């Protein structure tokens, strides 16, 4: 039971971990990771009707 | 229960009529 | 005295308590 | 991909559609279509289905004499238990509707749904240009689906165990899980009461607050409250509003992965003797007493 | 019958969430 | 009896290890 | 894997993998990552982190 | 020096040290 | 049901082929400017 | 239990599993040293 | 001297200034009914959960001088014998005497009503401060909540029943008591109310997940706002289906929800108060009774809800008197 | 006066220094000579259950209630 | 005259609002109501 | 308000940067700090109205955006610009039309509403972003038009033009961050330097348009109006940073011993 309840608390928050990083890693590798450019935005380029 | 399936009915039909009148009347 | 250091004995001496009182729980009253 | 001259990958991609569908939506669609239908048809109409295997045919179908707070689709058959259950392995449509088969049908493809709900949100949260970190607060709601449709079935070694589709039903599966794991007592239910408390309390104060400056705040919080706000700057009162409830939400999801496999809550049974060693009661063992009674009126048997 | 009221106000809801998310 | 006073002066001298590393540093040297 | 019901089994998928992780060591000592798979992960610290 | 913010930190401490006290000599109790 | 069998079955490959082919397709996170 | 020569020194290995929580706590107060720069 | 048309200077103005100074801590004239009744109301809970027994009362040993830890030390409720008696320390039980008073459960009294003055002495201090810098005081109005679910279900709920002793207990697991007590009597998780307010409840902490999610998300790189309103509503049009294109409208939704939530909990709890309940379907309970193989999730609630009172009564009433022989206790094998 | 600075000077921890163990001794003499038990009523291990009384007390009446704790407790 | 009239406004968004809030109120309380 | 008409000359082309080819004009952005950033006359946003190419022996002084880039790069030597700047020199790179219609859009956003100010922004955003588009496609078909004519000069200069208005901070559908004109554009203006003897800028290029995305290796590899540029051991040493050999059979070799 410890084994199986601590090693699937560790098995979510990391997989939480990879959530996060590759998001960050994706946001980084695109310029993503400061933010949204205030200057222009991908969404100010696009059709107003969503 | 027909007291249930009347109170049911009056409680979707007035409101409803309320809202969509109001809308007719400004939108 | 360096307020880090002030610091760190407040919470050295906070988890001696908490341990204090877990101790407690697992001898004494309240340990069945 | 690359159909007709990569049309199709165009338009999947493409964010003129109203919804955004993105590679992730290509299956969150259909497999959350497919659960949607599966689950509506078989709350309307659905044949009662035995939760075990004693042969008492609970019956969950609104066209079986419920309403929407008491209809469910009921989980599946003990007698299944944690085996895969889709429709080519029943000998008939019936048997497969009997042993509660639907209930299979609609988790598998409802958690692969909301797997792909966080993957679409990555997507467009990339393809706008923005920080793709809204996938992992939606991890936590999705975190507890899995724990009460995936993880509690695996650690109870069946289907049965798993929270019913339903509002009655899920009345009936906390009361369940209360008498066999002592949730409430468990620090980590605790620890996701705090964190949904907290959500609302912090979305009330954020509210009030934010209505309140918008005349066309941190003056008010400071004097309110003795020690001030530390989030004086909006982003970090924001990060803290997504933090909260978030990591209380995957605390309260861990907690019920951890019953699953049988680590129940604080056991204060007892705790507290006399000096002859008589048991002195406290409230710890008026809700083992309540637990004693939900423990018993569920085993049918 | 009180089954196909409750089917007609969920579907109604539904109409709702359409109307809703698609027209504007 | 005894081996609960081994056992505290053992936790006290783990607990001041570091500290004890980091007041060095801080006083002596200056890097920390 | 979680069935395995016999050492013999978890010997010989121990010799597998010791096998096949000796071979990827040599294969990627001695290799680049191809075209397909320069393309399809992003090459960043976080990244392989994630 | 006997300031609002004076009274105010020492109620809400004096008292507190005491039941921390009186906490802390009932782990130690009889049984 | 062994003709549901394979039916579910081919429209699992097709749609997993789909997701995979199509994030394979989509072009490697570059930054324009640095 | 031990093996005999180490028996003495039973006390010091019951605190040894618990130091990796002092490093954490050791990284965290050597920051608020540093004034969390 | 100061006042609206040359007014003379007053003891109150001075009061007034000397109130409402800008040292740490605003007292405010509210400070004098909630600094009082709130540091009282906390150590009246801190003494019981420490030093003072429920044995007389309850027939139990909850505090941490008997041997209770956080989660089971309580300020236990009197006994049902006092009725709702506000039991002052110097009422016409335990006249005077504070250690009988503590021993008789009024110290839950005390903490209960101290407490009550002292939300309404913080809602005060809310309207205060808004005016204080001169704005709306919708925090006031968001507070108006927890006041109503305090009022509902400290106050008006042990009021409508048979006394104080049904009234929640300041503790953790005597909350939990009273949650399960809900649960197995009044079916108060079927209650249509109770629907609400936990429908408003988790929507609130939805709408703080995400807005706090999608705010810090959107920032922009690098008096004006600091996050990308256009980008969020995109992405929930685009990924929901609806959207918040106002700020205003946004936080007033999230104000509206938990406040909306716990006001229905409120009312939900004073029908209960009478026992009120939406406890059954009559139908459906016909319905079991005439066809024994009939059984739905809706019926295994009761039946749980059956088997809590029967096996929770002996002992979370002992006012009662009841004992119930090993043969009439529900059972799950006895169906 | 702010925070920082008045913790970090010595004088606070002199002056504190013969109060704040004050404090806590004086708690741990309230515990453990029993006085706790006498003012708050709170029952000693040795007499939760009396001779006449073997099981957990209950008050009936309503009024009178003073005498009937003060039998059922030890007193 | 009327010096101080104004026609009430209930825009498309309030008027989903509320056709939403009366529907999820009849769906709950219908089982109620019928009983 | 008159213009400055200063004169500038500096060795090949270093800290300075360029503005979009919308307006039909040229101007310096910025100068990059890892480069000799002193600038008397292009210290800010200055329309260079003429441009000498040092090969040519007569002084160009046309205002094109491509034609200015062309005389600049292909221009090894010292050469001239004329920065026709004016008295105040400030940054007006997106000439456009006026702020009165962003001055709604800021207004709101300041206030966090999306509303309408917005939506007609985002209108007119993505209607300019498609004209910009087909105007690309018609001077990418333009230029391979003169390409068949055997026009270097007209055609380096649409591409280069094609190149100027890059829409900033592009994402595209499938994740592209560049426009797929860009890389295309790219290619081909390497491809042109290569084969027009500008070597080393034509390197540059091919760099730029392999950090765009660019796939297509196996047309490097047999490009006859590349063959020039791989004359320069630099082409083979950017083709190893951009594609690396799959198998190190160096490696292989040595190891194949000790
Ligand atoms: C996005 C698409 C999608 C996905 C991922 C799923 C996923 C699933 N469905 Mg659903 N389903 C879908 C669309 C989808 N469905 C649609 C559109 C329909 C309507 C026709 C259905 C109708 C349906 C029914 C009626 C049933 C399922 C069932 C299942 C499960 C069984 C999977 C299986 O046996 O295939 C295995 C597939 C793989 C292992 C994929 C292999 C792919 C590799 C890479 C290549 C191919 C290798 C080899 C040739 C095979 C699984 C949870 C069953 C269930 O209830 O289980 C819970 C069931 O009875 N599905
Ligand atoms: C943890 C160890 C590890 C890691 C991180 C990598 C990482 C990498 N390898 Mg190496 N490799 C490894 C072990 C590892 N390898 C071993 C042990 C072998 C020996 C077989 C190889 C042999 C190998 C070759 C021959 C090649 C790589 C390549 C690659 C790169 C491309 C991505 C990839 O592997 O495909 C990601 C995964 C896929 C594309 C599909 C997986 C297909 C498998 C067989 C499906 C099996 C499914 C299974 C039945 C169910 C699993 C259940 C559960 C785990 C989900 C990447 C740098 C390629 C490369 O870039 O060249 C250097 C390449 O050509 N690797
Ligand atoms: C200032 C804040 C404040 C507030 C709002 C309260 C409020 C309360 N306290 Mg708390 N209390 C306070 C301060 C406060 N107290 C302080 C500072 C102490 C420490 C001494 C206490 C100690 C304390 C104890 C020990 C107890 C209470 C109790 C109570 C409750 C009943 C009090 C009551 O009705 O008799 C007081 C009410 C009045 C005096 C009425 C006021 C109206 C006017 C001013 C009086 C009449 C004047 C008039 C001119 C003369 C008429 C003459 C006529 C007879 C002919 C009530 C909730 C009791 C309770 O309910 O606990 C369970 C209880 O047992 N309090
Ligand atoms: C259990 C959940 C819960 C707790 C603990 C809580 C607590 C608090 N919320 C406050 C605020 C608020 N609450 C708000 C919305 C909400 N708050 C919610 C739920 C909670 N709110 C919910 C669900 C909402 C959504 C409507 C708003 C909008 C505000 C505020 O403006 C305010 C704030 O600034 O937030 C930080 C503070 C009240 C000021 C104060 O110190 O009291 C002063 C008065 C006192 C102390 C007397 C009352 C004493 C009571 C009766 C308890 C006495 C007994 C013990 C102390 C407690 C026993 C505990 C045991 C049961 C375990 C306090 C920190
Ligand atoms: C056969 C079938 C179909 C079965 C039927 C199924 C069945 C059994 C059950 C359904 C029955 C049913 C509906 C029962 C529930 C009834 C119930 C109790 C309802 C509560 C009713 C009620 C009035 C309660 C009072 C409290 C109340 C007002 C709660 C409201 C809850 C609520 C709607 C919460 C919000 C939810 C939500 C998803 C919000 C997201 C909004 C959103 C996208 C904002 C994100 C966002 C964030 C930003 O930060 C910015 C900047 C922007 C821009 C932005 O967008
Ligand atoms: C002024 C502010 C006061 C704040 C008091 C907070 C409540 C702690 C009271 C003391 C206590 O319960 O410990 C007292 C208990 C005593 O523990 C018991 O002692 C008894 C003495 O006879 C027996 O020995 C029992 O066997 C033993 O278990 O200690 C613990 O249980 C240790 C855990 C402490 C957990 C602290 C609360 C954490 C969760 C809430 C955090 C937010 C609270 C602050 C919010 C603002
Ligand atoms: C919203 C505003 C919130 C403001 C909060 C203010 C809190 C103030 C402090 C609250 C306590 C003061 C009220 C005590 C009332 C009381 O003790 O009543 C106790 C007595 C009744 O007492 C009962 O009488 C019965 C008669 O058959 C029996 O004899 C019972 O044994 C006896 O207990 O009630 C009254 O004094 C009159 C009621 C006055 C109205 C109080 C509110 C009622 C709420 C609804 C009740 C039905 C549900
Ligand atoms: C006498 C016979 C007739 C009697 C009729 C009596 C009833 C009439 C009123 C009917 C109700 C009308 C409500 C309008 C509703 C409406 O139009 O609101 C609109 C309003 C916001 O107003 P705005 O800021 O948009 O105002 C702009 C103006 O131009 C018009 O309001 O909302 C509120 O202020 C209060 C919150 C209500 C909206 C939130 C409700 C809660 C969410 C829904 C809960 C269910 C969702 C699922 C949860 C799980
Ligand atoms: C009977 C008990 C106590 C007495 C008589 C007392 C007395 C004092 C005195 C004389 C000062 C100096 C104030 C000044 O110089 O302006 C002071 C300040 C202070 N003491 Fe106490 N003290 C007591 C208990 C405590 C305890 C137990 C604590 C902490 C647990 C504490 C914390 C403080 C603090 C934070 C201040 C700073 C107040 C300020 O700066 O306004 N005191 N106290
Ligand atoms: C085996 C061995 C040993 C040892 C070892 C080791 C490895 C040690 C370590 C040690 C360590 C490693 C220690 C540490 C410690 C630490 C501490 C003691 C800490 C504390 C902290 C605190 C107190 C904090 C606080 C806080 C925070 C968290 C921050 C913010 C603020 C506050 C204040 C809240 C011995 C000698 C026995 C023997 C021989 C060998
Ligand atoms: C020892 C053992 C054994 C065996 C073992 C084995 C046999 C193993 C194998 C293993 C393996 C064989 C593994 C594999 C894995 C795989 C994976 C893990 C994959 C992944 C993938 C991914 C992740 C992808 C991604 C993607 C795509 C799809 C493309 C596009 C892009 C991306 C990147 C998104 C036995 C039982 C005998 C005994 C006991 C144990
Ligand atoms: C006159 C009067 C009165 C009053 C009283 C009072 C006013 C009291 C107060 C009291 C108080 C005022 C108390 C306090 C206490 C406190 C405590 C008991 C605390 C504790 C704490 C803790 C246990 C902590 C912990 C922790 C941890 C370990 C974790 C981390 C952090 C922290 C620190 C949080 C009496 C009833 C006599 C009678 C009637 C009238
Ligand atoms: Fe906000």
């Amino acid at each position: 039971s410890w084994l199986a309840c601590s090693h699937f608390c560790l098995g979510f928050f990391f997989f939480i971990g990879h959530l996060w990083h590759a998001g960050r890693a994706r946001a980084a590798a695109a310029g993503f990771e400061k933010g949204i450019d205030r200057f222009d935005e991908p969404v100010l380029s696009m059709r107003p009707l969503d | 229960n027909i007291y249930g399936l009347t109170a049911t009915a009056l409680f979707i039909i007035i409101p409803t009529s309320f809202l969509l009148i109001l809308y007719v009347k400004t939108a | 005295i360096p307020l880090w250091l002030v610091g760190t004995v407040v919470g050295t001496l906070a988890i001696g308590l908490l341990a204090v009182f877990f101790y407690g729980s697992y001898v004494g009253l309240g340990s069945s | 991909n690359s159909s007709l001259w990569a049309r199709f990958c165009e338009w999947i991609t493409s964010t003129e559609n109203r919804l955004y569908i993105g590679w992730f939506g290509v299956i969150m669609i259909p497999c959350l279509l497919t659960a949607t239908s599966v689950f509506i048809i078989a709350f309307i109409a659905a044949p009662p289905v035995d939760i075990d295997g004693i042969r008492e045919p609970v019956s969950g179908s609104l066209l079986y004499g419920n309403n929407i707070i008491t209809g469910a689709v009921i989980p599946t058959s003990n007698a299944i238990g944690l085996h895969f259950y889709p429709i080519w392995e029943a000998a008939s449509l019936d048997e497969w509707l009997y042993n509660g088969g639907p209930y299979q049908l609609i988790v598998c493809h409802f958690l692969l749904g909301v797997y792909c709900y966080m993957g679409r949100e990555w997507e467009l949260s990339f393809r706008l240009g923005m920080r793709p970190w809204i996938a992992v607060a939606y991890s936590a709601p999705v975190a507890a689906a899995s724990a009460v449709f995936l993880v509690y079935p695996i650690g109870q070694g069946s289907f049965s165990d798993g929270m019913p589709l339903g509002i009655s039903g899920t009345f009936n599966f906390m009361i369940v899980f209360q008498a066999e794991h002592n949730i409430l007592m468990h620090p980590f239910h605790m620890l996701g009461v705090a964190g949904v408390f907290g959500g609302s309390l912090f979305s009330a104060m954020h509210g009030s607050l934010v209505t309140s400056s918008l005349i066309r705040a941190h003056g008010y919080f400071g004097r309110l409250i003795f020690q001030y706000a530390s989030f004086n700057n909006s982003r970090s009162l924001h990060f803290f509003l997504a933090a909260w409830p978030v990591i209380g939400i995957w605390f309260t999801a861990l907690g019920l992965s951890t019953m699953a496999f049988n680590l129940n809550g604080f056991n204060f049974n007892q705790s507290v003797v006399d000096s002859q060693g008589r048991v002195l009661n406290t409230w710890a063992d008026i809700i083992n007493r309540a637990n004693l009674g939900m423990e018993v009126m569920h085993e049918r048997n | 019958m009180e089954a196909l009221v409750y089917t007609f106000l969920l579907v109604g809801t539904l109409g709702i969430i359409f109307f809703s998310i698609f027209f504007r | 009896n005894i081996e609960l006073a081994l056992t505290l002066v053992s936790l006290v001298l783990v607990v001041s290890a570091g500290p004890l590393v980091v007041v060095l540093l801080s006083a002596r040297g200056g890097n920390l | 894997i979680c069935s395995v019901d016999n050492m013999e089994d978890i010997i010989g998928g121990h010799i597998w993998i010791g096998t096949l992780e000796i071979l990827g060591g040599i294969w990627h000592i001695y290799t680049t990552p191809w075209p397909w798979a320069r393309r399809a992960f992003v090459w960043s610290g976080e990244a392989y982190l994630s | 020096i006997f300031t609002v913010r004076w009274l105010a930190i020492h109620g809400i401490a004096v008292p507190t040290i005491f039941f921390l006290g009186a906490i802390t000599a009932m782990q130690f109790i009889q049984r | 049901m062994l003709t549901l069998k394979i039916f579910v079955y081919t429209v699992v490959t097709f749609f997993v082929c789909l997701f995979i082919f199509g994030f394979l397709s989509n072009d490697p996170a570059r930054n324009p400017g640095k | 239990k031990l093996p005999e020569a180490y028996a003495p020194f039973a006390p010091i290995v019951d605190v040894l599993p618990v130091i990796p929580v002092f490093f954490i706590l050791l990284a965290f107060v050597w920051q608020a040293a540093v004034s969390f720069r | 001297a100061i006042g609206t048309y040359q007014e003379k200077r007053t003891w109150f103005d001075d009061a007034d200034d000397w109130l409402r100074q800008d040292r740490f801590v605003f007292v405010g004239w509210s400070g004098l009914l909630l600094f009082p009744c709130a540091y009282f109301a906390l150590g009246g809970w801190l003494t019981g959960t420490t030093f003072v027994t429920s044995w007389y009362t309850h027939g139990l040993a909850t505090s941490y001088l008997e041997g209770c830890n956080f989660l089971t030390a309580a300020v236990s409720t009197p006994a049902n014998s006092m009725a709702h008696s506000l039991l002052f320390v110097w009422g016409p039980e335990a006249q005077g005497d504070f250690t009988r008073w503590c021993q008789l459960g009024g110290l839950w009294a005390f903490v209960a009503l101290h407490g009550a003055f002292g939300l309404i002495g913080f809602m005060l201090r809310q309207f205060e401060i808004a005016r204080s810098v001169n704005l709306r005081p919708y925090n006031a109005i968001a507070f108006s909540a927890p006041i109503a679910v305090f009022v509902s279900v400290f106050l008006i709920y042990p009021l409508g029943q048979s006394g104080w002793f049904f009234a929640p207990s300041f503790g953790v697991a005597a909350i939990f008591r009273f949650i399960l007590f809900f649960q197995g009597f009044h079916n108060w998780t079927l209650n249509p109310f109770h629907m609400m307010g936990v429908a408003g409840v988790l929507g609130a902490a939805l709408l703080c997940a995400i807005h706090g999610a999608t705010v810090e998300n959107t920032l922009f790189e690098d008096a004006e706002e600091t996050y990308s309103m256009v980008t969020a509503n995109r992405f929930w049009s685009q990924i929901f289906g609806v959207a918040f294109s106002n700020k205003r409208w946004l936080h007033f939704f999230m104000l509206l929800v938990p406040v909306t939530g716990l006001w229905m909990s409120a009312i939900g709890v004073v029908g209960l108060a009478l026992n009120l309940r939406a406890y059954d379907f009559v139908s459906q309970e016909i319905r079991a009774a005439e066809d024994p193989e009939f059984e739905t999730f809706y019926t295994k609630n009761i039946l749980l809800n059956e088997g809590i009172r029967a096996w929770m009564a002996a002992q979370d009433q002992p006012h009662e008197r009841l004992v119930f022989p090993e043969e009439v206790l529900p059972r799950g094998n006895a169906l | 006066r702010p925070f920082s600075d008045i913790l970090t000077s010595i004088r606070y921890w002199v002056i504190h220094s013969i109060t704040v163990p004050a404090l806590f001794i004086a708690g741990w003499l309230f515990v453990s000579t029993g006085l706790a038990y006498d003012v708050f009523g709170t029952p000693r291990p040795n007499e939760y259950f009396t001779e006449d009384r073997q099981e957990a007390p209950l008050i009936t009446d309503r009024f009178n209630a003073l005498e009937q704790v003060k039998k059922l407790s030890g007193n | 005259p009327n010096p101080n009239k104004q026609v009430v406004e209930l825009n498309r968004t309030s008027l989903y609002w509320g056709l939403l809030l009366i529907f999820v109120l009849a769906v709950l309380f219908s089982s109620y109501i019928f009983n | 308000s008159e213009a400055e008409y200063i004169e500038l000359d500096l060795p090949k082309p270093l800290g300075f940067k360029f503005a979009r080819g919308n307006d039909g004009g040229a101007y310096i952005i910025e100068v990059n700090p890892k480069a000799g950033n002193i600038d008397a006359r292009v210290q800010p946003g200055d329309k260079i109205v003429e441009i000498s190419a040092s090969f040519g022996s007569e002084v160009w002084k046309a205002e094109n955006f491509g034609q200015i880039m062309y005389a600049i790069r292909t221009r090894s030597g010292t050469v001239y610009m004329k920065l026709k700047k004016n008295y105040g020199d400030l940054s007006a790179l997106e000439e456009e039309g006026l702020d009165a219609a962003e001055k709604q859009w800021k207004k709101e956003r300041a206030g966090g509403n999306y509303g309408a100010g917005t939506k007609e922004i985002q209108a007119r955003n993505y209607v300019q972003r498609k004209e910009n588009e087909r105007k690309r496609r018609e001077m990418f078909d333009d230029a391979l038009a003169k390409f068949k004519e055997n026009d270097i000069q007209g055609a380096l200069v649409e591409f280069e033009n094609i190149i100027a208005m890059e829409p900033r901070n592009f994402v595209g559908d499938n994740f592209s961050r560049n426009t797929p004109i860009y890389k295309v554009t790219q290619y081909n203006i390497a491809c042109c330097y290569s084969m027009l003897d500008q070597v080393e800028e034509a390197i540059k290029s091919l760099d730029a348009a392999m950090l765009s995305g660019f796939d297509n290796y196996d047309q490097i590899r047999r490009d006859k109006n590349l063959s020039k540029a791989r004359a320069n051991p630099k082409f083979q040493a950017v083709l190893d940073k951009y594609d690396e050999p799959v198998v190190n059979w160096n490696a292989v070799k040595a190891t194949f011993g000790a």
